């Protein structure tokens, strides 16, 4: 790699973090120490708001095959509206008579 | 608190499903070795492999909501 | 004492409060932080495995 | 020993049964499984039974 | 004068060469991450009669980065983004540059 | 915090001074005879002839006594190796390089030194034609070997007792 | 690929990996006082040196 | 038969492993007994973090002001450059021998004045 291509490339990927300081930590987490400093440092708050990111385990391929829902089942069980009721995704038993004879 | 919290919006019914895993036949051209060799190097690299990840997603769908959209489709809720 | 809400409350009164409660959790979850962290969690479900 | 296992080998041959061991073909010879399975019939109980007595 | 600065600097604040290094390895590519550790170039017995271990360790790191100001970072789009238009403006600068085929190495 | 720091241990665990009646009770008779020889001469050489006496101990530092020296002094050179240890332009901290030299050194000697006894000296003992020659000569016997043990002890507990007034002592 | 495992014997065997202080250290290890060639002839080694029990001064005057 | 009979374990033995891995994001257990394990973890490790700074803090300021200085270096080394090759404990101790030097002309003017 020549010199002067690496050195552009370095400066390009530290620049696009931020155009400012930024603050980076290295951490291993398959040791010990590391883990306990990694897991105490980072905070979920900062990641929402985009003022912390963690790179080094992207795995952006996160996008799921969109598990079906059985949507059968859950017109069968709507089906038998004597014995229970779907409301906001709750199936509320009525009441029944236990004294039938 | 953590062990009362519950998560409503997940599907109500049971996840427990079966997956297929096609195999590999037993090849009598190659012997009984070549053929426990073919075996162990097919469970390293593709069943074991896709059985952990099976798990691991039967284990994290668990806890995934369900989306409003999704919810308003299958009718669990209704908005207002 | 809420583990065992359905022991203390009528039919009627715990379905109304049950559902006031899932429409409340329903529109949080809506809310745009809860869809981040769920992101979040299933970003790196390969690693945590 | 041998004797028994020759017989069983060739009756299960005969109906079209042959047991998956060896390869079927040899690497060099390419002499068929039936013949090794028959060879090592006829050797290895005798080697062992040297081994054995000595 | 680079050398002078870097050596008052260093020695003014130990942590002044590992924070450049973590700064330009954060957003680096894995490959570059690979690289070797660096090598003593001291003499003695050590490196006559007897052996030196070296510095090389696993790389295996996760690099958390967080803004001193407080202002939000760029994400993977506009990092990438922002790479790639550097990379063009080099390029323009200087026509035999290889930038390209860094950025798409990873 | 007792006796192990400023007493004298450095001649128990060598020269076969842990030898006793353990080892002889399942030694045979030729193997009695070559470890109460060895003991006799290592602890007791008053009780052999001087050309024996010179003998065994050119012997003996040819196998054991002068190459389990040899090896201390090479542990305490590797460990000497790095010297100064902790130094810079400014300060060199001669004191603490010293001490920390005189703590590490003397350690690595006892270590190579032990470590070459508990090598050789059972091999030399059993394999030595020399000693072989000299035990069938001799052939000490269970009481000479009491005898040399006790003789040994007291040995050690004059060497300790002389030593007492290092600095100051007039006599009367 | 005789040649190979030769030459990757040697290689293992070179000296930024295996040290000449091992090799000296083995070779004495190995050797006895009357064999070794480093201080069988030599007299002073073998005896002012090695060769007493206590050599405070030698040694202090070596260490300075 | 036999083969299946393998895969059966197999299948229970992954099963196992990947509940005993990730139980903790789902509500599968009630109690969510391996989430308020996790949540354990974490906090016992926030906690032991926590506490090695609030002793650095106790001690800092009980330290006397002259090696306060001394003491902060010591504290940042040992949180931060044990760990890391690029730092050199060579300017650490440059640093500490600077501060020495100072210490010692306080001494001689003191011993000499
Ligand atoms: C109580 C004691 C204390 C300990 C506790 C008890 C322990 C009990 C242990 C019990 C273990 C039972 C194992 C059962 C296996 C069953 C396998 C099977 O399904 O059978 C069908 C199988 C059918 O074969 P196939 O798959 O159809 O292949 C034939 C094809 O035609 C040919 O196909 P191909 O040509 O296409 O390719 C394959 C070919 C390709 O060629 C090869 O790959 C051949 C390689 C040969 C070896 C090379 C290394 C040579 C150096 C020596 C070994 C050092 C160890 C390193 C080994 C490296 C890997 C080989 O190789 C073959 O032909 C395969 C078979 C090779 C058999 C010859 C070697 C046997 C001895 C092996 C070493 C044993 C350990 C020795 C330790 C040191 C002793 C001093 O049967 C065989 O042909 C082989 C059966 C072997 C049975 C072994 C039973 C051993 C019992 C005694 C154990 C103790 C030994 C002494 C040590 C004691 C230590 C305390
Ligand atoms: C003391 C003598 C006792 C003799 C007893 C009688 C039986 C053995 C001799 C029989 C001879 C006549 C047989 C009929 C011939 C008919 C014509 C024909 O086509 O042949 C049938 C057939 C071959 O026809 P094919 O259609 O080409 O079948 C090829 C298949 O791969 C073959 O597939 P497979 O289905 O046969 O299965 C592979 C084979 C297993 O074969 C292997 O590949 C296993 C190799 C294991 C190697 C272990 C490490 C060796 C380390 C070096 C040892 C140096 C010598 C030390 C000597 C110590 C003092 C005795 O068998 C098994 O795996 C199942 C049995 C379990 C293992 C028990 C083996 C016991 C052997 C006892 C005799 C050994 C004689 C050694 C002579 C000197 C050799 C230098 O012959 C046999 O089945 C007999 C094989 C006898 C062993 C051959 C070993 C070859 C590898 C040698 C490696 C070292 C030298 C390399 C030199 C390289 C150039 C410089
Ligand atoms: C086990 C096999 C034995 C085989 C014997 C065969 C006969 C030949 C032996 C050949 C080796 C010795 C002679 C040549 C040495 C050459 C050294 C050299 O130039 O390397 C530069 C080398 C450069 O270091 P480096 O590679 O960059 O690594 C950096 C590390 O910081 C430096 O450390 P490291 O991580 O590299 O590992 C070494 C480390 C330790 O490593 C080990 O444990 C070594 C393990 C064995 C290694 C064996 C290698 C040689 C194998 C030869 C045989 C091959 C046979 C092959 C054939 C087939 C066999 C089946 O040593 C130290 O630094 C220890 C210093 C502290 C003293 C420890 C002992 C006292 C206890 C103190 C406790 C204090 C606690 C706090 C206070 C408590 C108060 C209550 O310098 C040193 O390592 C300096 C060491 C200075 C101290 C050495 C003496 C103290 C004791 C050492 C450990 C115990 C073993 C002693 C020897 C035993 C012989 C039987
Ligand atoms: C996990 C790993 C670690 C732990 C495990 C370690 C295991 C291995 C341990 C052993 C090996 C490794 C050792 C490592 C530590 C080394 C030391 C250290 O830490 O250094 C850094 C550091 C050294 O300080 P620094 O900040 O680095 O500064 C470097 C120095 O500047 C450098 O010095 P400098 O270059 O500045 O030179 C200073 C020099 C200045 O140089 C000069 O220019 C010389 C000026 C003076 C010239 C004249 C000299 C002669 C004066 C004579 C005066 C009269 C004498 C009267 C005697 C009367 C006797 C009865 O000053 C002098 O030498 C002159 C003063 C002489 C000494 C005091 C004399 C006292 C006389 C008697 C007083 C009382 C009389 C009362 C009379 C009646 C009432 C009036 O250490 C410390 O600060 C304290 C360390 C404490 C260590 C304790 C260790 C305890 C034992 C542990 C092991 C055993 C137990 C198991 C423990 C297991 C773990 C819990
Ligand atoms: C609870 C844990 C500790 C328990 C043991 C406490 C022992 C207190 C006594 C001093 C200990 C010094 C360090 C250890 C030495 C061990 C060996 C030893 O004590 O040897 C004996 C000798 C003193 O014995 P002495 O009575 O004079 O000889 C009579 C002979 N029949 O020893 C000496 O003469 C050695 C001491 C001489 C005086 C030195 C005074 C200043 C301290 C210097 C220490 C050495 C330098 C260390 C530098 C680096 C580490 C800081
Ligand atoms: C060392 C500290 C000096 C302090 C000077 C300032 C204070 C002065 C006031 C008096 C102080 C007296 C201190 C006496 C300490 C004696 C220590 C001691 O007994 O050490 C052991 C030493 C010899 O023993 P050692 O051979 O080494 O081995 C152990 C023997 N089982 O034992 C002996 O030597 C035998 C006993 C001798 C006792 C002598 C007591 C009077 C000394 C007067 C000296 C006056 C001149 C000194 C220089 C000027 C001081 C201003
Ligand atoms: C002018 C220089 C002359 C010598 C030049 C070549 C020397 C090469 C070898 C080094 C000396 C080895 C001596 C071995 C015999 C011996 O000591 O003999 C005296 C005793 C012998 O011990 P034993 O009585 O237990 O056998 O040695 C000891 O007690 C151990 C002392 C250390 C010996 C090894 C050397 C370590 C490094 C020396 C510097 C560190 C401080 C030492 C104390 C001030
Ligand atoms: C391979 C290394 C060495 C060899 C082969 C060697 C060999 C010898 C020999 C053969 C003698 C003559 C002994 C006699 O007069 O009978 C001798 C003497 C001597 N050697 Fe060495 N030597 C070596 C290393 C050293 C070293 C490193 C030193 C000092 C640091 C040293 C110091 C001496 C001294 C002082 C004498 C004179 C002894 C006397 O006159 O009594 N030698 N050496």
């Amino acid at each position: 790699i020549k010199n002067t291509d690496l050195i552009v490339y370095l400066l390009a990927n530290k620049f696009s973090i931020l155009n400012d300081n930024i603050i980076v930590s290295k951490f291993n987490i398959s040791k010990f120490n590391d883990y306990i400093k990694y897991i105490n440092n980072t905070n979920s708050i900062d990641t929402y708001l985009e003022n912390q990111i963690i790179l080094g385990l992207n795995n952006n391929t996160n996008s799921n095959i969109t598990k079906n829902i059985n949507t059968k089942l859950l017109n069968s069980y709507s089906n038998l509206k004597n014995l229970v009721n779907i409301t906001n995704n709750t199936f509320y038993l009525k009441k029944i008579n236990d004294n039938y004879n | 608190m953590i062990a009362n919290f519950e998560n409503n919006l997940l599907p109500k019914y049971d996840r427990s499903e079966v997956h297929l895993i096609p195999k590999r036949q037993w090849e009598p051209a190659f012997g009984v070795w070549e053929n426990f060799l073919y075996d162990i190097t097919e469970y390293a690299s593709f069943i074991a492999p896709r059985g952990k990840e099976i798990a691991a997603d039967y284990q994290i769908q668990s806890a995934i909501p369900l989306t409003k959209e999704e919810l308003i489709e299958a009718g669990l809720y209704k908005e207002t | 004492k809420f583990r065992y809400r359905l022991a203390n409350e009528t039919s009627e009164t715990f379905q109304r409060r049950n559902n006031r409660m899932v429409e409340r959790q329903i529109k949080r979850f809506q809310q745009p932080q809860y869809k981040h962290a769920f992101e979040q969690l299933q970003k790196n479900i390969a690693i945590s495995s | 020993f041998t004797a028994v296992s020759w017989f069983s080998i060739y009756q299960f041959a005969r109906k079209g049964a042959v047991l998956p061991v060896l390869r079927e073909y040899g690497r060099y010879f390419g002499t068929h499984r039936l013949f090794r399975q028959y060879l090592h019939t006829l050797v290895l109980p005798l080697l062992y039974t040297e081994y054995a007595l000595n | 004068l680079g050398k002078l600065n870097f050596q008052k600097l260093k020695e003014t604040n130990p942590y002044f060469a590992s924070d450049i290094v973590n700064q330009l390895d954060a957003a680096a590519a894995e490959f570059i991450k690979v690289r070797p550790a660096a090598e003593s170039e001291a003499g003695g017995f050590l490196n006559s009669l007897g052996v030196s271990s070296s510095f090389n360790t696993t790389k295996n790191d996760i690099y958390v980065v967080q803004s001193a100001s407080g202002k939000k970072l760029n994400n993977k789009e506009q990092r990438e983004a922002y790479v790639l238009e550097k990379a063009q403006k080099y390029l323009k600068e200087d026509p035999q540059s290889k930038i390209l085929d860094i950025i798409a190495q990873k | 915090v007792f006796e192990f720091l400023f007493y004298n241990q450095q001649h128990k665990t060598r020269n076969g001074y842990f030898i006793n009646h353990d080892n002889l009770m399942l030694a045979s008779l030729e193997e009695r005879k070559k470890l109460i020889f060895y003991f006799i001469a290592n602890q007791v050489p008053e009780k052999l002839d001087p050309v024996d006496r010179v003998k065994f101990n050119e012997e003996l530092s040819d196998n054991l006594s002068t190459k389990a020296r040899l090896i201390g002094s090479l542990t305490g050179l590797i460990g000497l190796v790095g010297f100064p240890y902790i130094s810079t332009r400014i300060y060199s901290r001669p004191v603490l390089n010293i001490g920390l030299s005189l703590l590490i050194c003397p350690f690595l000697y006892y270590v190579g030194n032990q470590l070459t006894y508990s090598v050789w000296e059972p091999k030399f003992i059993a394999n030595n034609n020399t000693v072989c020659e000299l035990s069938k000569k001799y052939n000490f016997t269970v009481f000479d070997f009491a005898q040399a043990k006790k003789e040994a002890h007291l040995k050690a507990l004059r060497t300790e007792l002389v030593s007492d007034n290092l600095l100051y002592s007039p006599g009367i | 690929m005789f040649l190979g495992i030769f030459k990757d014997v040697i290689k293992l065997l070179n000296k930024k990996v295996v040290p000449v202080y091992f090799w000296f250290f083995l070779y004495c290890f190995l050797s006895t006082m009357d064999t070794n060639i480093f201080v069988s002839s030599c007299s002073f080694l073998k005896v002012e040196v090695f060769g007493k029990d206590e050599n405070t001064t030698l040694v202090l005057l070596f260490y300075v | 038969a036999i083969r299946n009979f393998v895969f059966k374990i197999s299948n229970q033995i992954q099963n196992l492993a990947a509940k005993r891995s990730l139980a903790y994001l789902n509500q599968i257990d009630s109690q969510s007994v391996p989430s308020r394990a996790t949540i354990n973890m974490k906090d016992q490790v926030t906690q032991m973090q926590r506490e090695i700074d609030n002793m650095a803090n106790v001690i800092r300021a009980q330290i006397p002001d002259e090696d306060r200085a001394e003491f902060e270096i010591l504290k940042k080394y040992y949180v931060t450059g044990q760990h890391d090759s690029l730092v050199d404990p060579q300017d650490v101790l440059l640093q500490l021998d600077r501060i020495q030097v100072l210490k010692n002309l306080k001494m001689i003017e003191l011993n000499e004045e």
